[PDB]
């Protein structure tokens, strides 16, 4: 917010990208392993 | 050799070997005997004994 938005800035673009991260890492926490790598297919992840 | 096995990653350790020998049979375990090559040492040993 202070950088006026994502994209205007390279402490924006990064901090984005934390948030990011941390949120797709909260939503998909049941999809990852604590130190292995998770790997799914559509019919395991209900893909279409 | 003629088998043309595909292993799937989308599957299991188990259910892949259910599908590969459901679809190629005894011929396969065949030809993985022979690489095993056990026949091989058997023979050359009761020959020489």
């Amino acid at each position: 917010a202070e950088e006026g938005g994502e994209n205007k800035s390279e402490r924006a673009k990064q901090a984005n990208a934390l948030h990011l991260l941390l949120i797709g890492f909260e939503q998909n926490r049941e999809r990852i392993n604590t130190v292995q790598n998770s790997t799914y297919s559509m019919d395991q992840l209900n893909f279409s | 050799t003629a088998f043309r096995v595909s292993v799937n990653g989308y599957e299991t350790s188990n259910e892949n070997y259910v599908r590969i020998l459901s679809e190629w049979g005894i011929p396969l375990v065949d030809q993985l005997i022979h690489d095993s090559g056990i026949e091989s040492f058997r023979s050359g040993i009761g020959l020489y004994l």
